[PDB]
């Protein structure tokens, strides 16, 4: 009796998973000045429409 | 700014009010308008006082 493994098929999956995982991790954009998110006072419609 | 005054009020969701005793020397409060008739006398808003 015995057990052995196919190296094609895993490294295809391999590739393949590797290959999302590439297109998935790292790739972040850069946002530098935006608008105001926390506020202290409430001051009316214009504060409204930010947190909206 | 009656919009953000609407918003203000509508979000805090009451309209309980407190009377506080303000000094106001040597002037006439109350006062009453002919376009406001409470009952059949002339009147004015009930929390807002016109000192003449
Ligand atoms: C209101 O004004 C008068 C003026 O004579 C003064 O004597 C009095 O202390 C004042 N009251 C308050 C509560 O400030
Ligand atoms: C104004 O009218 C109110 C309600 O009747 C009264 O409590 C207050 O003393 C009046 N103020 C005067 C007469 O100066």
């Amino acid at each position: 009796r015995g057990q052995a493994a196919d190296l094609k098929s895993t490294q295809a999956a391999i590739d393949q998973i590797n290959g999302i995982l590439n297109r998935l991790i790292g790739k972040t954009n850069e946002k530098f000045h935006q608008i105001e998110k926390e506020f202290s006072e409430v001051e009316g419609r214009v504060q409204d429409l930010e947190k909206y | 700014d009656y919009a953000s005054l609407r918003s203000l009020v509508a979000s805090s969701g009451t309209l309980e009010f407190k009377n506080e005793s303000f000094n106001w020397t040597g002037v006439k409060q109350n006062g009453t308008s002919s376009a406001c008739i409470r009952g059949s006398s002339s009147s004015f808003f009930s929390r807002l006082n016109w000192l003449t």
